[PDB]
Parts: structure tokens; sequence; C-alpha cells
């Protein structure tokens, strides 16, 4: 599980 | 596998070091992982973008003018600009590439002119529409942190076209959004900067990319562009078309392609100059040619169904009398001169972006208490112009033979009879003065005289703008003698020859020259 | 491995501690795992940041003055700023990096100047374009929890340059996208803060990084920078160019550049100073010099096509008389003095951002019933200036020879001739008072006198703004005597010697001096 920043 | 693509598509120094450092970073990753996908996305986005591929720009000027005259008619200044680009490019291996802003009314052919330029120079053609575009990330993109990120649409189109010498056509650069929420017009301030295109740093591909050879041609309808952007572009003003060159565009370009779009053979339909000039005079009222080719296309499809539904008449001949049989009732009517010399009315020359038009100005001076009413949807500069004109008449009323207490005894009503149309500008001011003098003396203004110019309280005539369409409007209207200001004589250098030959043009310097010429009796 | 690189990079204390702690945390993980890519990429960013590598800043002031005068002309105050920096830098090392903001109209040489300083100080040039930037992560990055995390374009450009003494040029501070969804202009409040840059905390690096010796030069067109950010910057206002400055810029820097970009040989084209000055007077109406090099580039380019398509001539001289044959018809024009002394007409001085210009101020005083009318698209402060002028005339109606009942017996029209252009300002109040003292007395106003000033009801003349472009507008016309306010004498030290030697500049205190000088027959 890895976080990922979306716009 | 990838490093032969990096060495194959050979880069400059910083792009190669960044891309090889990126691959060396990829070598210590698992293949099916998210950071591996971000790195592979940055790598193949760095591989799709052209770094050295160009196009052989043409060198023959005569064949280039043959292509430019093949696609469009007129437009001599932009064709001069393209041939001069091809001359300097014929001498120099690599120059900066022009940044052009074509500004004009709709339908004058500045979007198709770009594809004409890209065909006539050998450069590849890329179009990007900026109409209503509000997101600045269409130009620069987003960082590769974000999911589904990618470069700006400029870099995407450069990567699509494959060369570093395209022609970008920036459509509707003035209809871009500009507020706090979105401003791509200040994002274009880097990519249209004529000195800093050698390092265009966008947000996805954070290397510097060279855009100092892309030809930028922007199309807009108005000067409503921010002043930093206007200063970075070379403005070419495409004015409206006259009657003769609408006739030549129709004969040489619009009729053969609308014959080609409708399968009309050479011996089925014939349209002469009477029908074309009748469409120009009585149906269009435009500055472009787009409703003109809509009327021509209407004639062609009505000719097609009249050749299918009848099938015993096999040649349709359209001319000046049977347009109403096809097109119907005349939509518009141009202004015409008057036939008798009448007290109180003059004919100024008005100019809008549709073109020039005659401007009837009338005055009634009934006995009253000095009331000053001004009707006709006037502006505020126009009403200040009538006040200045009335002050010139009032300070000169002893010489003119006018009872000097008319400001107490008589009520003056200046009216411009179009009514619903708003009208503003000082260019009618001389005309206003002439009308007032007529309506204070019973000395009628001769109807073959038009005039234009700004008035001052000293009595002098100041320069005005846009003589060409005003003189074309006076020539269309049947005027035989106009009155322009003195310091607009230079603009007479760019008037066509039949207009100069027909119009008796008198430059004036002050007001009693105008009252000497434009009135029937001596003042 | 990495410890010879971490040891080889002589870091400060806490960056070395966190870097080595991430190293011994890195040497206990599986190298093909994702945490090894996070920590490995973090160390690979920590090694690229220039923690102590510097660039040797120059020391000779004469040679640096020759570089700044080599690349640009005339911008004296910014060159003084750079020489003061190289002097104080020449005395001691590790100074605080100067934070500057260049404020001017387009084309005055703000962005192109920021590379010349990078050659004059010996620094390394680096440029960030802040026009339309809305994302704060371009300045402060993201944390390394996310997938592709990068430390922002500041640390990326420091790592790309490789020294801790660069010259960041920040283009268009005033064009940054300020919104509730995106405001990076307030993220710069830590970036350029003259006593907090020694600990700039980045969201990716997490360690305080020193930005105190980075030289920050920013460029903007206005003052619409947010006041928390505008206060941190030493603001230099690059004013517009004059005609002699555009002449010398056009002939020392623009003609060799546009000959070189068009490959003009030696005896192939000759544009003299009269054609350049005719471009300045008659074709261009800007404050910068970018449309000027458009017209120069059009002259060189048309020369190239004419020589390539004629093949008989091999030299084109454009001497200002045949400039019409190349550029087309004369676009604009400037105002000139009148040649005859007239009654209800004075010469006002106006100023705009492209330069100065002459105003004509016309009055007509007809026998009427006291109606006052003012035309010419005037603002409200100018109308109040006419009303103040009328109050000065009505207060002094006896000792000027005016019949004191003219407020009921005379209608007064005040008109400024270009009615299409809007005009507003307190200045030209003594001009309108002079044009009202005339045409009530029949005294003609002498045509070789321009004037400017703000009037009070006591008769005083108050200071105005921008004497330089107004005295250049009066010198460009046929004006010989200029009446300035008294307290604007402090501006006359920044006027060239041509304008001072040619114009007869009178400073005035009260309106009796103005009426004494600027009337053919003495008023009193
Ligand atoms: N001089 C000309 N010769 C031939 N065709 C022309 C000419 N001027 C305009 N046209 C025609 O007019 C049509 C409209 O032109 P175009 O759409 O290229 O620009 P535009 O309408 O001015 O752009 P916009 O719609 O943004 O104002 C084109 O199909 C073109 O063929
Ligand atoms: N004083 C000067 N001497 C020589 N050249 C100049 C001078 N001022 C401006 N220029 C020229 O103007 C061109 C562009 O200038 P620059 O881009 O620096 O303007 P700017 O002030 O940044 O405009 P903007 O603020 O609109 O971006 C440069 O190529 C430069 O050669
Ligand atoms: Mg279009
Ligand atoms: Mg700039």
């Amino acid at each position: 599980a890895a976080a990922a920043a979306a716009a | 596998a990838l490093k032969r693509k990096i060495e194959a598509a050979k880069m400059p120094k910083d792009a190669r070091e960044k891309t090889e450092a990126e691959l060396q970073k990829l070598k210590m990753m698992s293949p099916m992982s998210a950071e591996a996908t971000v790195v592979r996305g940055y790598i193949d986005w760095m591989l799709q973008v052209p770094w050295n591929s160009r196009s052989k720009v043409k060198k023959d000027l005569v064949k280039a003018q043959e292509v430019l005259d093949t696609d469009h008619y007129g437009l001599e200044r932009v064709k001069d600009r393209i041939l001069e680009y091809l001359a300097v490019q014929s001498r120099v291996s690599k120059i900066k590439g022009p940044i052009l802003c074509l500004v004009g009314p709709p339908g004058v052919g500045k979007t198709s002119l770009g594809q004409s330029i890209a065909k006539a120079t050998g450069r590849q053609y890329v179009r990007m529409a900026l109409g209503g575009v509000r997101d600045e990330a269409e130009i620069r993109g987003h960082r590769r942190t974000y999911i589904g990120s990618m470069p700006g649409k400029l870099i995407q189109k450069m990567a699509k076209v494959g060369v570093k010498n395209p022609l970008f056509l920036l459509d509707q650069i003035d209809k871009m959004a500009s507020d706090m929420r979105g401003d791509p017009a200040s994002a274009l301030l880097e990519v249209l900067d004529p000195e800093q295109n050698v390092a265009f740093n966008d947000h996805y591909l954070e290397v510097d990319y060279d855009l100092s050879d892309v030809m930028f041609v922007a199309t807009s309808n108005s000067m409503n562009i921010p002043a930093p952007l206007l200063d970075r572009m070379e403005v070419i003003r495409l004015s409206g078309y006259t009657e003769d060159e609408k006739l030549n565009i129709a004969k040489q370009h619009l009729l053969p392609k609308q014959f080609e779009r409708n399968a009309i053979k050479k011996g089925e339909l014939t349209i002469d100059d009477s029908a074309i000039m009748s469409i120009i005079r009585y149906y269009t009222r435009e500055a472009g040619v787009r409703s003109l080719e809509r009327e021509i296309s209407k004639l062609c499809r009505k000719a097609v169904k009249n050749l299918l539904m009848d099938k015993t008449v096999k040649h349709i001949e359209i001319n000046g009398d049977n347009l109403k049989d096809f097109l119907g009732v005349q939509k518009v009517d141009y202004g015409r001169a008057d036939t008798e010399n009448r007290v109180g009315q003059v004919t100024g020359l008005a100019w809008t972006e549709v073109g020039g038009d005659l401007l009837t100005i009338e005055t009634a001076c009934v006995p009253g208490k000095g009331k000053l009413t001004y009707t006709g949807s006037l502006g505020e500069v126009m009403q200040e112009s009538i006040q200045a004109a009335l002050t010139v008449v009032r300070a000169r009323a002893d010489k003119l033979g006018i009872n000097p207490d008319f400001y107490e005894k008589r009520d003056i009503h200046v009216h411009v009879p179009e009514g619903a149309t708003p009208k503003d500008g000082p260019s009618a001011g001389i005309a206003m003065c002439t009308a007032l003098v007529s309506c204070l003396t019973g000395n009628p203004v001769r109807a073959d005289v038009a005039m234009t110019g700004e008035i001052t309280l000293r009595g002098l005539v100041l320069p005005i703008g846009g003589l060409k369409e005003k003189l074309l409007a006076a020539h269309r209207g049947g005027i035989k003698v106009v009155l322009i200001p003195d310091d607009n004589k230079r603009d007479l250098e760019e008037i066509p020859d039949n207009v100069i030959a027909d119009l008796e043009i008198h430059p004036v310097k002050r007001i009693d020259d105008v009252l000497a010429i434009a009135l029937e009796h001596p003042a």
C-alpha cells in the first residue's frame, strides 16, 4: 500500500 | 533496450544526463511497481519529444508567392512577411522564427492563412485552439507526482508532429480566460518570449526545451490582449475587404470551390459579376467573405435541386435580375447620397468594423428658449463634439450672418436618424458645425458633399482615423466631393485609384474652408 | 555503496545525521523493495544538493561596469546596485544574498538584465518562470510518502546548477495565480525572507537548507504583488526610455544584433540616426524597445528581400526620407508648439507611461448667461481644477482688469482638443487659470511657453509628477520657456544638459508670476 497525490 | 533508444534519439547534454540518470534510477526497481511506471512514463515522454529533427524550409520565392496566391487573394502584408522570412531563411541556416499576431474582423481568412503559410514554407502545421481555455496546465502540464500526469498540450503537439520546426496557429488568443482562477495568457508569456524560448521549462518534463525556431502565428479579433502579450507579438492588421476584392475572391476562390463541393459541371451553372456584386451590395453587409460564400453556396444548392426536380432545363444562368428568384428579398441597403440641397442636414462619414457607411446628420432650429436636445443614441464624446461645434458657431456668429442671441431665442435639436444604432466619436464634429450653420441661416448644405474631421474651439480641423472605408462609403454612396482633414493627406497614399479618380477630395485646415466648400451660398 | 559520497559531500550537521541515519536504515532492507527505492531516491536527492559548493564572485568593479555597459545601455541604478554588491562582497565573504524586484513597463530590460549580472558577478544563471503558476509544489514539493516525490523547482534548480551562489531570476511575480485552490505567492514568503532563509524547510528534504546567499532578482510589471511579499524585496523602478536613450540603445545594441540575426554584411545596408529617430517619433509609441527592434528587423528584412530580388543594387541607405517606402505610412505623431501667440489657448504638459506630450488647452468665452461647459473627455479632478481656476480668477477679478460680473454675463467653454483620449489629473491648473485670465482680458498667451502645476485658491502652485518626460516633451516641441512649480526644483538635477541648456525653465510660487511671464501684455 502506497499513497499517491492526485490533482 | 531503452539506452539504445536514448542514444538513438540523440539529445542535448542536460536531457541526456537527466534521461540516463533516470534509467540508471530505473535499473534498481521492480518492473511492476508504481515508481517504475512513473519513471518509465518520464522516459518514453522524453523519447517521444523531438530534440534535433527539423524540416527543409523552402527557398524559391516565386513558387512561394505562387502558393500564397493559389490559396488566398489580397493580403499583401502577410505575404510580404512570409516571403521576407523565406529570404532571410534562404541566407541563414537557422533564425529565431517569427511571432505573429493576425488581428482583424471575422471571415477575413486568418485561420486558413496559417495552413497556407505552412504549405508555402515547407514547415509542418500544428493547430491549437485557445478559445475559452482556462486551465494553465494545457501549456505546462503537471508534475509527475500526479496520477495520469503528462506534459502540456504544446509539448504533446511537438511530440506528435515529430519536428522542432512547426507552425503553431494560436486560435483565439484574445478569447482566453484571465481571472484569479485561471490565467493561461500569462503562461504563454514564457513561450512567446522572443529571448527565453531557448529554455522553456514546463512542469512534467522539467528539462529546458528549445522553442526558438517554432513559428508562432496567433489569430485574434481585437486588441483585447494583455499588454505583455501584445508586446511579444508582431501585430498585422487585416482590414475588411472592399467591393472589388470581394468580387475577386468570389470569382477566383469562392465560386470554384463551391462548384467543387456541389458536383456542378462546367456547363450547368454560370454566375456573372452582376449577381456577385448584387450579393455584395444587397445581402451580405460584412467585413469577411463567409456570408458571401453562404449566399453563393445557397445559389449552388438551389441550382442543384432545380436541375434535379425539373430535368428538362439543363443550364441555369444566374445574373443581376433573378437573384430574388433564388435568394429572395434584399436583406440590407447601403446608404446613398441625397438629391436636393437641404437646410440643416449634412452627411458625415461613419466607420464601424463591418465597414464604412454614410452618416446623415440633421438639425432643426425652432424658435424657443435655448433648449439643446441631442438624440440618436449618441455617445459622450459625440455630444461633447456637438457642444464644441456649437461653441465654434456661437463664437463666430457675427461673421456668419447669424443673430448672436440664438442661444436664448432658438431651440436646437441635432439628430442622427439611425436611432437604434449607437454612435460615438469626434469624427462627425466638423459635420455637426456645418449643419448648425445651415440650420441657423437657411443656407442649404449641398448634397453631393460629405465630410469628416474633428473640431476645436479655435476653429481648426484635427485628424481622424480610418479614411479608406469612409471614402469607399462616399464612393459607394454617390458622393462626388469629400472633405478630409489636412494631416490625413498621407492616408491618401493608400487609397485605390478609381476612388481617387472619382472623388474630388479637398483637405481642409479650418472651419471656414468647410463652410466655403460645403454650403451652396457664400457665408 | 554511498558512504564515500555522503562523507565526500561535506554537509552540515543535521543533514549529515539524517542522511547517514537513512543510510544505515537503507542497509537493512531488501534492495528490490519499494522502501529501498524511497530511501535510495532520498539519498540520491540529498547528495545532489549543493550544501557547500560555491562560485567565486568577482572583485573588479571597472571590468564589471564594462560587462554591464557591454550588454545593456543606460540602466544606471541597477548597475550601481550590482557594483555596491561587488564592493561589499569584495570586502568580506558569505554576505546575505540581495533580494531585488525590478518593476517597470514591458521592454525596459528586466529579464535580459538578469543574465548580465550573472556574468558580471561571476555567479551561475538560473531562471524560474512564475507566470500563471498555481501549484505550491513547484516551490515546496511533496513529502516522500507519495509515489514520485521531487523537492520542488527550487531544490531541483539548485541541484542542476550545482553551487549555492546562483542568481535566481523570478519572472512575473505579479502574474502568479492567487486562489483558494492554489496560492504559491505566499509559499515564497519563506523563500525570500531576509532573515529566515538560513532555515528553509523543504517538504521533501525535511532538513533546513540555507538560501541566504542565493541572489534573488525578481521582475514584475506593476505593484500588484501581495504586500507581505512586496515588503521583503528591494524594489527598483525601471522607468521608461527617453528618445536619446532609445537612440543609443537602438544604435549600440539593436542594430548589431539585428544585422547579425539577418546576416547583413559590411557594405550592404546603412540605417542612419535620422531614420532611427523617425521610427522613434513617428512609428513607435511604447516605453520599451521591443517594437523598435521590430521596426529595425523589418528594415533589415526588407533590405534582404530587396537585394535578393533586385540583384543590381548592393547597398541600401535608409535616411529617414525613404523610410516611408519601407515601413509604410506614418502611424503616430507628437504635439508641437504653435507659431503665433493666441488669446484663449495655452500649452499644457501631460505625462503618460510611454512618455510625455503637449496639451492644448482652449477656452472660449462668449457673451452669455454664466453657463460653464468643459469638454474633452476630462476626469473629475481636472474639472475641479477648472473650478479652482475660476475661483482664483473671480477672487482676483479687480486687479486683473476683468469686469467682475462675468459669472452672469459670460459663458465659458474649456476644451482639450483630443476628445477621444481620457484625461485626468490635478496638473495643468495654472494652465487653465492662465487660459481663463486670457479671453476675459483679450491678452494673448505667448505661444512659446508651456506650463504645469496644481493651483490652490490662494493662488499657490503645488508640485507635480514627472518633470523629466514633460521637459522632454517641451524640448521636442518648439517650446522655449517652461513654467514649473517651485518645489519641483529638486527634480532639475536629474535632467540632461541639452534640456537644461535649451529650455528657459522658470520655477514659480504664485499665479502672478505665471501671468507675468506667460502673457504678451502684463496682466497687472
Ligand atoms: N483573401 C481570401 N481569399 C480566399 N479566401 C478567403 C480570403 N479571405 C477569407 N477567405 C475565406 O474565408 C473563410 C474564413 O476564413 P478563416 O476561417 O480562415 O479566418 P476567420 O474566419 O477570419 O477566423 P475567425 O473565425 O477566427 O475570425 C475561409 O474559408 C477562407 O477560405
Ligand atoms: N537598456 C537596454 N539596452 C540594450 N538592450 C535592451 C535594453 N533594454 C531592453 N533591451 C532589449 O530588450 C529585449 C527584451 O528585454 P526584456 O525581455 O529584458 O524586457 P522585460 O523588461 O523583461 O519585459 P517584460 O517585463 O515585459 O518581460 C532584450 O533582447 C534586450 O536586448
Ligand atoms: Mg478563425
Ligand atoms: Mg521578461
